[PDB]
Formats: structure tokens, C-alpha cells, sequence
């Protein structure tokens, strides 16, 4: 029984194995029915396996074979455009995966010295995010909010936006994407995949799925294996994005797994280890230095609150890890502000270095302006009236429609007009109309402006004055 | 010949070893396992009987196999100490992680030690002028004292510590030690960059800050013992080199949290809300070593995380007993846009007494707190009925209280990324004069917004002449 | 005229009072449910700790 | 309904009344098996216990099993773990009201509280 | 042999299971071969659960253990005055050995029903609010309860500092020796306490017992009982003494740790079932002995911390149930300038006016009614509605009285100085002054009486009761002075 | 009662009160070391009251003609119908006669709280 | 008291202070006796221990015992399981109230909550 064992007992997803003298901790084991498990507890005389599948598949007295490898997952370009479950089996129905290698599920996060401060943008194509709470490549940016508030919409629009660069040859500007479905309905993942295939985005993204019926260990394991999948891009000098949708359901699955091991419950019945779960998951997102090849892996972890309770245990623990949060409030999603970004609670601790200088210029101090608008709205005085008109029309200006990501070259003129005051000439209800006309105008009259903004990324006084004069030449009619 | 044994069990971060000989390792001794990726260090936690010893792993336990050999080092985890430690980054085990090569120290000392005796404690009062209005006014810090920044998730603790370092650490003549306990790695990298920019570190010359980091990605045992490693460096500077010392810790709650993580695996009955039984005494053993003594002066600033924003949680609750000055940061105040979000009433300090600061300063601070408490008391009435229902005296007090609340905000230079306001550093005497003037009603007229994010009363006047345009 | 304006102002004031009281009722209903769940869980943890003897 | 879908192709309605009592029975079964209770005393493996039921209710190449499920929420609390885990799966909600029935409206579906994922 | 000695089976977390020791008594003391001492708390059919008075790092499996033959006990005598000792009575101030009149067991039976006497004479604390509204009698137990940083230690320390007016005197029946028990505090706090007691030159008559946070859980547990034993020698020899426990909550925490690591079944909030027994057997040792038993008395002041103001918690509930009187410090009142922050509504002294000095009882009689009326009328007025002038009079006088009780820290007032102030408050002629300048009045009035009316102060002190002549004299003096 | 029900006669059974019986079952369960649940009740307390209360029936004219009415009594704490045992019994039963003490003080005796009281089935049986 | 009742034939007054302590004491031993703690930490046998004590006190046909017994109410909460279980055994309830005492009104009996069998 040095390289093999036999099962003593099975129950509630936990199996006890006699033998397996030479098994490593966290090693993978294969049961006689083909289902697989992780060697979690190495007690004297017995091993505690946790099952990556329905426990019906294992019965007492069956033999268990050692795999000889720590829990691992395939990695490489071949996963691109596929759908895989945890442990990386292809579930899309196409042929077997082609892999550049295999990597352990829980490789340690990179340390201090390898990293650089995050100085490149992830262009989401969403006006509110790109302007007020930007995301830098290698950042970890929480997306937090209540049920049905557009969280997946925000992450998915970010994924969809990259098509304008991913078609090029410039690997330094591309951004590959991994999306990790944990606890989601299988139909929801299928429909999301269909959406990605309709917008032609699938060819540069990977979907990792641990659907709602999957055994708890797979839901626990999915984010780690997906992080391993993204780390290959990180480590070979390419740029990756990883969305976790969502870490709350991973926390619930881990709670299940821990309690069935009868480890004592903690605050809110979560185990005391629950911080370490998300911490060692998320710290793997990083940008490496020029010595390491400048790679990065941008994380967008999703969290589902109850009643906007950002003070809950799991939300606070995640916020303690991520560099900032984008808070979506139901009270604004109802009454029609979408994507309903609450700018009061949203912050980006490494954001202001990521923005392209043009957008930072035109968006100057908007994060303070819209916090002052909050003070005005909470309670006419002509000054407060001026700021109130600006606030209402600016919030209208930030609204955006699903699956219509603006390029930054087109975002810049809009925020320019809104901030420098021309939109006082247009009644608010027509602002959306305004945009659809204005941009078309700029796309057919003096495209020079968009070309300069696209290539240079910063506005000289010549560009600044040109944009003033052209926006005046529009707003007059 | 070396004392050697074999691993018998592995569960999470806990490893049990069994020795054929009777020469068992002492508790808190370090043991080595030659895992191919680089030797793993175990720390003996308990003796289980039957010549079995239970230990905490300082690194990932993956790849361990039952029956792997283990060797006793013959002492506790021993870390380098000395003037050579300055300008370097060291791991919990004491190994360099800045890749600049071995630390050439003449001495190496254990991380576990007895606190200094009662005959050695020394008490003295001297305010550390931080340059931050709310601290310098309502909860002054003290040289040689112990300072705590309580706060929830994402409420400004780290920016606060960075501002304190930016102001004090360059002016202070003694050495400094920063001990990142469970902080995010990017924060440590940014700190290293900033300290190389501000000249506190120089690889081609002298340096006067030492760095110990065990980041939140580390397994729980390392996040436990890294704080004691930093304390060892600070103690060696305090006692043997005779220097004044600064000791920044972010975040010390993690030390308690790590304990709970291992506690269940150690075979203990859990305490309230799942904390380890030893929480009070383990925290005491860690925390009493940070003190000042007759040999030298240690000034320590300790960020304290608050789970679920609950200040009654056993860890913060038991941490309050160990501090001379505490400044609670509130999510509620931050959400109002007030930064640094220090709660002006929940903060407290031993130094705020008329004997120490003089009668004028104490009187001004007392009046400020009276006004803010009056404002807090009226919140239900103001919310439900609106401010028109207030008595004239109370309405005037409410206006003055709102102006005071916004006046206590301050733009730190470290926060320029977010405020868009170049940072301001405000002197103590100027702060007292500015608030004294406002309590006398001299600036009733200018609006509430004039006081927001401005340093000193005259800056308020200038911002009023800006808003009047 | 003053009497008519005063009674109209009383109607306005009490309407605003009812609105804000409703908002506070919402907030404290949410807080009450949250606290009830917390109380049940924490009272159960003691029993689980005892039973694990 | 699974047989009807997979072997005859009809679109089938699987009415369930009441799903909360499904969750409650799961909780009791968990407790009797000696499992440590989850938050507010519900079972562990609540999420996956619900999922094994709900995931089977879906469309295929042949047909679909649609499910109309009556939901009781304790203490009128929409945040309780059982209602939350149930709402996580629902595609639409139909809210009947006593007041609307008093107004003579029949079948008394509240047109504004009722909401659907597919009103798109 | 295994009768008088034992062999260590397993050791960790400060607990050592030992084999043998067949003859050892429950709660007995033992010495490990490595020199660390321990206390036996579990006897089981083949094991002894010994808890270590020190770091367990010096204990090793298979080590030998020797029975001491002594149940835990501590030195007692007059030599402990002016010293600092750890839980087991060893000196830690470093000022040399300690002279002892004898030794006493840590835990002892409280005095029974027969030997006791009525609570008969005052503990003058020097705080206007406490001495006027909620008096403490010699032999009483007074819980001081409130949240973090609310002045609890300040109140107890003022009570200690006030005794210098008599402890320097000749009459030992008037003295009061103070024992202070610091549990779970950082050493530097104790250092500042001793520095304060030396600055005021107070600790000629004080004993400090310290079990600081780093010291193992058994010592933090054991400290209050040993300090009680230290005070009981004063009690039994006819000398009045007062013990402050700062604070019993951390002792309860220490017992929770200790019992859990012995793996005894937990109770509510993981405290062991005995947690009520722990405080009850401690606190019943306070007593005023009858004339047959030497008339000495031991008074107790147990401090308690309530998290978030939750007076309903388990340990607060138990200690409230046990002690005779309760003093509640409210965080909110502290910021309003009402310092000390005594919540006079919740606070009660169940011994009552029998313990008060009779003069202060005479003048203070209606103060409590004034404040009770104020608590209703001010609450009504807070809603913004107006009311008849009678409610206005109650409000005004109550506001002046509440302002009158505020007091500077480390400045205790003798009853000869409290009496004029409370007289002016209740009788009137102190309700006309502006509220902001009452502090100016209170300071000056005494400074006036000490020169222009010295005889009245002398009589208020020495005869302790106010005749009609003295009440008329104080009426005249108050009317005369306030007119200025 | 079931004897009468089964032999064609009508009976009415009053359980006074089921909460105390639940407490007794809790005593038995805890001293048997059965796994606890919410408020330390065994999970089977819903099954216990359900197995009791479903025995009340009006049998069809074929199966005799009798019936067994039941009037279980429950003591709330501070009006908390949200409590566990009250929740279970409220779920199992066909309706609710609710009594409020505030009305009892007002001299409104026998203090039926008309608003919260409901009878789902009884309105079909009420005398014309 | 029983011996006076059943042999001496005299009427008896039996005063008890404080019977909460009888419940509370039973809790303290309960944990060490290896019992699982009940709700909020009381012993499982709370009700039957209370009964085995109380039901001995009664006016048999042989004599009369009149018992006045004090009950401590933790945190003034009348719903605490100890007072709540004690109420069932009482003919008259003299509920004293925090509020009435705070008004300066003694003996602070709540005129509404206090009740008696004989008010008829
Ligand atoms: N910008 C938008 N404009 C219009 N509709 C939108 C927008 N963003 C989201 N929606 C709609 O809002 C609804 C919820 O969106 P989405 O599925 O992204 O939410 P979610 O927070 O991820 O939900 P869940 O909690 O179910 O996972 C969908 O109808 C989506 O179409
Ligand atoms: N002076 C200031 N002005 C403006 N914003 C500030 C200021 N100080 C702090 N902040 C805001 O505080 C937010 C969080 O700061 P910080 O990273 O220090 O939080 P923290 O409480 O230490 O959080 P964590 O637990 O995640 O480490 C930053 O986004 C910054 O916007
Ligand atoms: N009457 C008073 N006037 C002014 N300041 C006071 C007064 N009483 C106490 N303080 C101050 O209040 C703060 C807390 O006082 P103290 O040390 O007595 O509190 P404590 O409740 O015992 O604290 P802890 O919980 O830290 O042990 C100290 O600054 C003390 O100087
Ligand atoms: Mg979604
Ligand atoms: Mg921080
Ligand atoms: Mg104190």
C-alpha cells in the first residue's frame, strides 16, 4: 500500500483512505471509478481525501491509486477560446486541450522585488469607470454590489472592449481574458458564452466554469486553477485579465467543505481561514518588472452583498485585499442610472497613474466634483443651482448602454464638453441624443482630433483649443 | 550528531514529528526539512507525548511526505540583527529577499524573548508633533509611547501610516523598523520605492530604516512569527545600540488572526466567535516587548484592523488595553467625504491632560468635543424634523459643529493621488489657534465648504476669498 | 393670511417628517433583520462548541 | 418532468409548493446526520443541495421543464439565507397581493413588484 | 516513587498533563525539575492537569515533577505597604525583600452570617457625585462599570488618593489601607500608577499587586484571590482596608483561557460554568466585622468593562448581581463635559444613606430628587416644545446642579468642602450664576470660606452634623457671597 | 380523540401548551446526546408537531363521519411569532386566534387581536 | 416547611430569596456533568428541575403553605428562559419595573404587568 490504498469510510464528500504511505500532501488521487480527489489531511495511518465529484461515485473497500502529482491544471495558448471546468477538462464538446505545460493550482504569489507599480491602463470602455475609478494593468479591483445590479455586465463589457486591440500584432497592448464562473447556473454560463461568440470576443478569452451543481471542492478550486491559467500569460510577458464571478459563492463552497471536515465555525459561521483563501487567490494578480518581462494579470473579483452591507464579513475581508472597489447600488439601478456606479464609496488606490493623460486632463477633479454634487443634492441659491444643473446633466452624461463600449478617443470629447460647461446649452433629457449626434459629427468632420487623441494619448494646448472650438462649433447647433 | 526525527502527520500548516531518541527538541525550537525547493522551517508548538512533537510550518506544507526526515537546529528561529540590517528586506526566517546577498551581521538573535522587567519600565510625557490636525488636537501622540490606528477595511489606515512615516521618520534621528504583518505586497513594494525616492534608503551609502515583511499571501504561521522578527530587530536597536527607535506595524491584528487560523488544527476548543483561547496572553507576550525602557526609547505605530467594522470584536477589544493613544477611523466619516476619517470623539490619548499640554490647549479640545457630542446627540431630531426645529442655541451649535467637522479634514501629501490638493502639514500651535478662533465665533460668516481640505484658519480665509469669486 | 400659511407649513413639515421617519424605518428594519440573523448564529455557535466536547 | 422532456419532447411545467419547505427538510436531514449547522442554523451544503435540484430544470435540444415555485420568506426578510439561495436561481418573480385583490384586480398580479430577467 | 513525584506526559499552551503524583491534593503547588512552578487543577484517574506559572518552553516531555506539599498561599503583614508584588507575592519593584507577619492561603472561606455587622461608617472618596448621591460604606462592595476609557481607573485612584487626610493621622480606626490589583494591564500603566502615587506621596499606605498581560494566564487568574488574602490580614487585625480590582473582566478572560486549555466543558460565551462562582467567592470576602471580631473591615471596588455599553452581557450581569452597589460611567456624558461621567440614573448604592456622612446627608437630601425631575423635564424639552415656568425652574436648577458635580482629576475634595457646594446647589443662591462660570464660582467660594468663614468649615468637619444654627449661617454666607 | 374520530363521533382536543411539550422533547434529545439545532432543539421538532397536528381531520361520509378538532396553544415571548416553535406551529395549522396583552389591559377581554387573527377554512363552515 | 405542613398541621409561610439562584446553580454544575448546554446556556433539565422543586410547595388537604419567592430577572428581560419558565408556577406575579423605580416611584410595582389569580 505504498503507492496505493483502500477506502475505510466515505461521507459528506470526505473519504478516509488506509495506506498511501508515500503520498504527498495536496497530491491528486484517482479512485477506482475514475473520479479524483485531493489528499488534504495526512493523519497517521490514514489519509483524508476530499472528492472532486459526487460522493456516490466512491464506495467502501475500493482501491485508490496515487497520481504522483500535486493538484495541477493545463496552461498555454491552446486553452484560448475553450471552455473548461476546474482541473481543466474540456467541457465545450470540442477536442482535447493542447497545452504548453501544466502548473500547480496553488503556486505562491510573486514576492516584493519582482513587481512594478501599475502604470498602464485597462480601457474598460465605460465612461464612469474609465473616468472616475480607473483600473491599471495588474490592479485588483473589486466589483461589489447587491443581486442584479449589473456586476457581470461591467466585467463582461470590460472583456468585450478589448477587441479593438486584440486583433493586432502588438502583444504589448493586447489583453487576454479569463472568466471564472463559480456557483452560477449552467444555463447562465452557456448564454454568456453565446454572447461572447456573437460579439466575436471568444477567440481571445477563456471560460472556467464550476457550475452550481458541481461538488463543493470544485467550486473551491476553480479560482485557483483559473489564476494558474492566467499566470502563464503573466509569466511569459503577456497581459491577462481574470474575472471571478463570484468570490462570495466560493466562500460559501469553502464554508461547506470546512464544516463537513468539522473544523470549528467562526464569525458568521465562516471558518477563520476564509481570509487566507481570498488573500492567496488574489495576491497572484500582479505586474512584473522589466527583468521578468513586464507581464501582468489584472483581477476583477465580484462580490454580492445583502442590502448594500459593505460592512459584512466577507465584503470587508475582500476589500482588505483588493486595491479598490467599484460599488454598484440598487437604489440607483432602480430609477434607471446604469451602470449605477456609486461614486461615494468607489475608490481606486492606484488608479490615477493608469489613465491616459488626455482622459485625466479632461476628467480633472471629477471625483471631487461629484462628491460636492452629493452635498448639494442632499439639500434656490444660484451657486448651488449652477452646481445642481451641472450635476444632473453630468450624471446623465455618465449613463451608458450595455454592449456599447466607447473608445477612449470618443470618451474624451464627451467628458470635455460636460466638464468645461457646454452641456448647459442642452436640456438633460436629450443628452443621450446629443452624444449619438456629436460623436458621429466628430467621426465625419475633422477626424483629425480622434486620430491625434488615439495616437498621442495627451492633449497639447493646440489639441485642447481645437477641441474647445469644435465642440463650440457643434453646440451652437 | 544532529537530533533527527520523522514526520508522522500533516494537516494544513500543522506538522507532527516523531523522534526515535529521547533527546526531544524544546518548544519554540526550529526544525529543518530539506524539501527540494529550499529548506522548510518548522516551529515546535507543543509536546503531544509518545515522543511526538507538534509544530507550525513557516512555509507551504505541500510536497511533504510522511516519513521525511527532520533535523533540529538546536534553538529558536534566529534572525540577523545589527546596523547591517538597515536598508535591507528580510523574511520571517531572517533570510534576505531583496536579492542583494547575505546579511553580514556579527550577531544573530532569537525571536522569542522575555519582556523587560518592571524595574526597567520608564514613563515620560512628550508630544510627538505629527503635523495632523485632529491627532495633534484631540489625541496627541507621544514619543516613547504606543500608538494605534483602529479602522475597518479601506478606511485609510495605510495612507495614515505612510503620512506619519513621511513626516516623522526623516526628522527623527534614531533608526526605524517597518514590520509589514499581513499587508498587501504592492504596499511593501511601494513603500520600498518611496523610501528610495525620499532618500531614507541608499544602496550606495548609509540607510536608517529596516524592513521586515510577511505579506498576506504567506501561510498563517509566518504571518504569526514575522511580527516577533520585527520586534527582535527593534529590540536590538533599542537595548544594545542605545538608539531611539521607531517601530511601524501594519497590521498587527493579523498576528491575532493567524493564531486563530492555526488554533483549530492545534487541537484546541475555540473561544468566542472562533478565536483561540490564548488570544489575550499571546497578544500580551507579543505586545509587552514593544515598550520603552531605561536603556532606550521605542515609539511604535500599530495599525489595527477591525473585522466587519465591529470595534467590539475580541481582537480590537483586547488590543485597546495595550495602547497610550488610539485614533479610531470610521467608515461613516469617510463616506461623508471627510478624510483622514478620524472619529474626533472615539479617539483617545493618555497625553491630553492640562498638566501636559497646558490649560489653553486642553480647554480648546474639551470645547471641540463638547460641540461635536452635542451635534451627535441631535442627529435623530435633525434627520426626522429638519434643522428648522432646533432651538437657536442648538442651531448655532450645529452650524459650528458642522464647520468643525469639515475643518478637521486634511489633505496628506501621500494622498495627492486622490485629493488633487497638494499636501499640507499643520503645526500644533497653529492648530490650537485656528480652533480657538472658531470656537469664539470669529468666523461664523464664511460657508461650510471653505473649511474643507485646508490647513489652518488663514487657508480657510484664502479659500473663502476663492469661493467668493 | 398668516394662519393659512402656518397651517400649510405644518402640513409640509409633518409630511417631510413622515417621509424621513419611513426612511429610518427602512434602515432599522434592515439592521434588525441583520442583527436577528447574527444573534441566532452566535447563540448556535456556543451550542456547537459545547457539543464538540 | 425529466422523463417527459428527455423522452417525449414536451415543454413541461414542474410546479413546486413550497420550496422553502424543501430547504427546511434539507436542514432537518442535515441536523440528524450530525453535520455542524451553517449560518442561522441552516444546513451546510445548502447551496449545492439546492443546485442539484434546480440545475436539472433547464432546456435541451428536445424540450424544457419550466418550474413555477411558491416561495415563503420568513419574517418578511428577503435576505435570509434560504430566500437568498432561492432568488439566486430564479429567472422571474410573480408577486400576488392581498391589497390588489381587494381592489377587484384579478388574478391580482402586482404589475410593478413582479419582475423578469427576460423582459429584455 | 510516583506518589510524591510525577512524570510529564504532554505539555503545551501552558498546560502540562503529568503522570503519578498519586498523593497530590487538589489546587496544590508543584515544582518542575526545570524550576518553573505550577498548580494542579485537574485530578483524573491517571492524569494530573497542572497549569504553569511561567513559560512552558522550559518544560520538556519526560521531565520530573516534585510535589510541594503546600496549597497556594502568599505572604501577609504590614511589610507589604509601599511595595509592588506579583501575583505570588514576590517583590517586583526591586527594592529588596519583603517582611511578612505570616502566610495565608489564596482562597479562604468568607466571614459567615454571625461575625458580620451592619455597614456602619463612610468611605469618603473625595468625589462630589459619589459622596453626595451614591455613598460607599466601609465593608461595602461597589462595582465600577463602564466602557473603555471612561474614567474608571481615575475614579478608583481618586478614592485612593483622598485618604491622605486621615492616613497621616494618629487614630487607626480612621485610616484606610489601599490594595490595588492590576489584572491584564500593560506594565507601563502600572509604572505610571506608581509614579502618580509617589508624586502625590500617597503610597505610604498602599499595596500594588500586579499580574500584567504577558504573565501566564494562571497568574492573571490567581491575582485577585492573593490580593484579597493580603487585605484580609488588615481586616482580621482590626485595620480597615480597601481593595480595587482593575479589572475582574480580564480575570474572567484568564479563567476562560485556563479552563478551556484544560478542556473542561465550556458554558455560555465559552466561559466555564464556574464563572459566577469565581467572582462570588472572591467578592463575599469583603466584610465589616463585629465588635467581637476586632471591628476591622475590608471594602471592595471591582471594575468591569462593558463592550459597546452592553451592560446586559454575561460577566457584567454576574458582577451586577453580586455587588451591593453599582456606579455606571457613560461615554456620552464624558464628552458633554460631565466628568466624572457617573450616570446618576443607573447608579445606586444599596447600603444607602446609612453609610453617608450625616452633614452631607442633610444637605444632599433633595439633590437626588432635583436630578430625577431634571432627567424627565430636560428630556421633554429636548423635543422642542415649550412648557410652563415650573418646568423651567426644574430645568434651570437641574442644569446648575449637573454643572456643579463636575470635578478636576486628581483633586479630591473633603466633605467640609463638598457640604457648602451641595448646600448652595440644593437650597439655592447658586442658581442665578451663568452656567459657563459655575466653575469660577465653585473654585472661589471655597477659597472665600477658608478665610472669611473658617469656623463653619471647622465645625462641619469636627462635629459632622449641621444644627439649625449652622444651616442659618450657611444660608447667610451663601446669600452674602453670591451677591458679589 | 382518534377513537371518537374513527367511530363516527365528533371531538375537540386542546393542547395546552405545545411549547412546553417542545421543551420536554428538547430535554430528552439533549440528554440522549442527539445533535442540536436552532435554539438547541433537535431538527425533528417540526416533524414532532406535524406528526401530532395532522391527526385532526373531518373524515368523508364513507370512512365513518366523525371529526377531531384541535386547538393547540402557544405562548409567545414578547410577541415574537418569529420564534422557532411559533413559526413551525403557525406553518402547520390552518389559522390563528391571536391575543395581544395590550388589548387585555384596555379592558378588551377576551382580547382577540382581530387584525392578526385569521381562519382559512372556518369561513366555509360558519353558521349562515 | 413540608414537615410543618404534613405533621404539625400549622399554616406556613415559606419565603425564598432568590429562586433564580436555584436555576442558575443548576446551570453551573450542568456543564461539568457532561450535559449539552440548552438555549442561552441553561441546563436541559431546567423545566423539570423547576417542577421538582416548585410542585412540592402546595396546600394539600392536610395543611397550607403560602410561598412568597423572589425571582432575579437578568438584564431586566422578562423573556429570559429562567423567569419565563418560573411564571408558569405562580398564582400572583408582582413584576417590579426598572422604569417605575427610575421615576422615583417605590415600591416600583408595574401596575399593568403584575397580575393575580384572585382578581375576580
Ligand atoms: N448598461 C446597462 N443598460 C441596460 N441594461 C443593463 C445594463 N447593465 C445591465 N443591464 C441589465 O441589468 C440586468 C442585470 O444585469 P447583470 O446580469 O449584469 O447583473 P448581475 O449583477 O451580474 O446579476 P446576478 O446577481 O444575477 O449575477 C440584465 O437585464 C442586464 O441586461
Ligand atoms: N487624506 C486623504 N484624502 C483623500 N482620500 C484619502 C485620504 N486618506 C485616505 N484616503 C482614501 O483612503 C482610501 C483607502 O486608504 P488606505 O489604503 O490607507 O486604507 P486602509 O484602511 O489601510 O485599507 P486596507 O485594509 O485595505 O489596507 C484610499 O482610496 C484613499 O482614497
Ligand atoms: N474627571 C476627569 N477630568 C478630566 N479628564 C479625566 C477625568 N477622569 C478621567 N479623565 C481622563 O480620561 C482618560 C481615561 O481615564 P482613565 O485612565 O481613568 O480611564 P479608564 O476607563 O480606567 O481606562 P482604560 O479602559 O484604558 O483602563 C484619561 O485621559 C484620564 O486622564
Ligand atoms: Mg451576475
Ligand atoms: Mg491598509
Ligand atoms: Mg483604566
Amino acid at each position: 500500500l505504498n503507492e496505493t490504498g483502500r477506502v475505510l469510510a466515505v461521507g459528506d464528500g470526505i473519504a478516509r483512505v488506509f495506506g498511501l504511505n508515500n503520498i504527498q500532501a495536496e497530491e491528486l488521487v484517482e479512485f477506482s471509478s475514475g473520479v479524483k480527489g485531493m489528499a488534504l489531511n495526512l493523519e497517521p495511518g490514514q489519509v483524508g481525501i476530499v472528492l472532486f465529484g459526487s460522493d456516490r461515485l466512491v464506495k467502501e473497500g475500493e482501491l485508490v491509486k496515487r497520481t504522483g502529482n500535486i493538484v495541477d491544471v493545463p496552461v498555454g495558448p491552446g486553452l484560448l477560446g475553450r471552455v473548461v471546468d476546474a482541473l481543466g477538462n474540456p467541457i465545450d464538446g470540442k477536442g482535447p486541450i493542447d497545452a504548453a505545460g501544466r502548473s500547480r493550482a496553488q503556486v505562491k504569489a510573486p514576492g516584493i522585488l519582482p513587481r512594478r507599480s501599475v502604470h498602464e491602463p485597462v480601457q474598460t470602455g465605460l465612461k464612469a469607470v474609465d473616468a472616475l475609478v480607473p483600473i491599471g494593468r495588474g490592479q485588483r479591483e473589486l466589483i461589489i454590489g447587491d443581486r442584479q445590479t449589473g456586476k457581470t455586465a461591467v466585467a463582461l463589457d470590460t472583456i468585450l472592449n478589448q477587441k479593438r486591440w486584440n486583433n493586432g500584432s502588438d502583444e504589448s497592448k493586447k489583453l487576454y481574458c479569463v472568466y471564472v464562473a463559480v456557483g452560477q447556473k449552467r444555463s447562465t454560463v452557456a448564454q454568456l458564452v453565446q454572447t461572447l461568440e456573437q460579439h466575436d470576443a471568444m477567440k481571445y478569452s477563456i471560460i472556467v466554469a464550476a457550475t452550481a451543481s458541481e461538488a463543493a471542492p470544485l467550486q473551491y478550486l476553480a479560482p485557483f486553477t483559473a489564476a494558474s491559467i492566467g499566470e502563464w500569460f503573466r509569466d511569459n510577458g503577456k497581459h491577462a485579465l481574470i474575472v471571478y464571478d463570484d468570490l462570495s459563492k466560493q466562500a460559501v463552497a469553502y464554508r461547506q467543505l470546512s464544516l463537513l471536515l468539522r473544523r470549528p465555525p467562526g464569525r458568521e459561521a465562516y471558518p477563520g481561514d476564509v481570509f487566507y483563501l481570498h488573500s492567496r487567490l488574489l495576491e497572484r494578480a500582479a505586474k512584473l518588472s522589466e527583468k521578468e518581462g513586464s507581464g501582468s494579470l489584472t483581477a476583477l473579483p465580484v462580490i454580492e452583498t445583502q442590502g448594500g452591507d459593505v460592512s459584512a464579513y466577507i465584503p470587508t475581508n475582500v476589500i482588505s485585499i483588493t486595491d479598490g472597489q467599484i460599488f454598484l447600488e440598487a437604489e440607483l439601478f432602480y430609477k434607471g442610472i446604469r451602470p449605477a456606479i456609486n461614486v461615494g464609496l468607489s475608490v481606486s488606490r492606484v488608479g490615477s497613474a493608469a489613465q491616459v493623460k488626455a482622459l485625466k486632463q479632461v476628467a480633472g477633479s471629477l471625483k471631487l466634483f461629484l462628491a460636492q454634487y452629493r452635498e448639494v443634492a442632499a439639500f434656490l441659491d444660484a451657486s448651488t443651482k449652477q452646481t445642481l444643473v451641472r450635476g444632473e446633466r453630468l450624471t446623465q452624461l455618465l449613463k451608458q448602454n450595455q454592449y456599447s463600449p466607447l473608445a477612449t478617443e470618443e470618451q474624451v470629447p464627451l467628458i470635455y464638453a460636460g466638464v468645461n460647461g457646454h452641456l448647459d446649452g442642452i436640456e438633460l433629457s436629450r443628452i443621450g441624443e446629443f452624444e449619438s449626434s456629436f460623436l458621429s459629427y466628430l467621426k465625419s468632420n475633422h477626424n483629425e482630433l480622434l486620430t491625434e487623441i488615439r495616437e498621442k494619448g495627451e492633449l497639447s494646448k493646440e489639441l485642447l483649443a481645437s477641441l474647445k472650438s469644435a465642440t463650440e462649433s457643434f453646440v451652437a447647433t | 550528531t544532529p537530533i533527527t526525527g520523522k514526520v508522522t502527520a500533516v494537516i494544513g500548516a500543522i506538522v507532527d514529528v516523531h523522534f526515535e531518541q529521547s533527546e526531544l527538541p524544546a518548544i519554540l525550537n526550529a526544525l529543518e526539512i530539506k524539501t527540494p525547493q529550499g529548506k522548510l522551517v518548522l516551529e515546535v508548538a507543543q509536546h503531544l507525548g509518545e515522543n511526538t512533537v507538534r509544530t507550525i510550518a513557516m512555509d507551504g506544507t505541500e510536497g511533504l511526505v510522511r516519513g521525511e526526515k527532520v533535523l533540529d537546529t538546536g534553538g529558536p528561529i534566529s534572525v540577523p540583527v545589527g546596523r547591517e540590517t538597515l536598508g535591507r528586506i528580510i523574511n520571517v526566517i531572517g533570510e534576505p529577499i531583496d536579492e542583494r546577498g547575505p546579511i553580514k551581521s556579527k550577531l544573530r538573535k532569537p525571536i522569542h524573548a522575555d519582556p523587560p522587567s518592571f524595574a526597567e519600565q520608564s514613563t515620560s510625557a512628550e508630544i510627538l508633533e505629527t503635523g495632523i490636525k485632529v491627532v495633534d488636537l484631540l489625541a496627541p501622540y507621544a514619543r516613547g509611547g504606543k500608538i494605534g490606528l483602529f479602522g475597518g477595511a479601506g478606511v485609510g489606515k495605510t495612507v495614515f501610516i505612510q503620512e506619519l512615516i513621511n513626516n516623522i521618520a526623516k526628522a527623527h534621528g534614531g533608526f526605524s523598523v517597518f514590520t509589514g504583518v499581513g499587508e498587501r505586497t504592492r504596499e511593501g513594494n511601494d513603500l520600498y520605492r518611496e523610501m528610495k525616492e525620499t532618500g531614507v534608503i541608499n544602496l550606495e551609502g548609509e540607510s536608517k530604516v529596516a524592513l521586515v515583511f510577511g505579506q498576506m499571501n504567506e501561510p498563517p504561521g509566518a504571518r504569526a512569527r514575522v511580527a516577533l522578527t520585527g520586534l527582535t530587530i527593534a529590540e536590538y536597536f533599542r537595548d544594545e545600540e542605545g538608539q531611539d527607535v521607531l517601530l511601524f506595524i501594519d497590521n498587527i491584528f493579523r498576528f491575532t488572526q493567524a493564531g486563530s487560523e492555526v488554533s483549530a488544527l492545534l487541537g484546541r476548543i475555540p473561544s468566542a466567535v472562533g478565536y483561540q483561547p490564548t488570544l489575550a496572553t499571546d497578544m500580551g507576550l507579543l505586545q509587552e516587548r514593544i515598550t520603552t525602557t531605561k536603556k532606550g526609547s521605542v515609539t511604535s505605530v500599530q495599525a489595527v484592523y477591525v473585522p466587519a467594522d465591529d470595534l467590539t470584536d475580541p481582537a480590537p477589544a483586547t488590543t485597546f488595553a495595550h495602547l497610550d493613544a488610539t485614533t479610531v477611523l470610521s467608515r461613516g466619516i469617510s463616506e461623508l467625504g471627510i478624510y483622514p476619517a478620524v472619529d474626533p470623539l472615539d479617539s483617545k490619548s493618555r497625553l491630553l491632560d492640562a498638566a501636559v499640554v497646558g490649560q489653553e490647549h486642553y480647554d480648546v479640545a474639551s470645547k471641540v468635543q463638547e460641540t461635536l457630542q452635542t451635534y451627535k446627540s441631535l442627529q435623530d431630531i435633525i434627520a426626522i424634523l429638519g434643522m428648522d426645529e432646533l432651538s437657536e442655541q442648538d442651531k448655532l451649535t450645529v452650524e459650528r459643529a458642522r464647520k468643525i467637522q469639515r475643518f478637521l479634514s486634511q489633505p496628506f501629501a501621500v494622498a495627492e493621488v486622490f485629493t488633487g490638493i497638494p499636501g499640507k502639514l499643520v503645526r500644533l500651535k497653529d492648530t490650537v489657534a485656528s480652533f480657538k478662533a472658531v470656537l469664539e465665533g470669529k468666523y461664523d460668516n464664511i460657508p461650510e465648504h471653505a473649511f474643507y481640505m485646508v490647513g489652518g484658519i488663514e487657508d480657510v480665509v484664502a479659500k473663502a476669498e476663492k469661493l467668493a469669486a | 393670511q398668516g394662519y393659512a400659511a402656518e397651517i400649510s407649513a405644518r402640513r409640509n413639515a409633518m409630511d417631510n417628517a413622515s417621509k424621513n421617519a419611513g426612511d429610518m424605518i427602512n434602515r432599522y428594519s434592515i439592521l434588525y433583520n441583520r442583527t436577528r440573523q447574527a444573534v441566532i448564529t452566535n447563540e448556535l455557535v456556543d451550542i456547537i462548541t459545547g457539543a464538540s466536547s
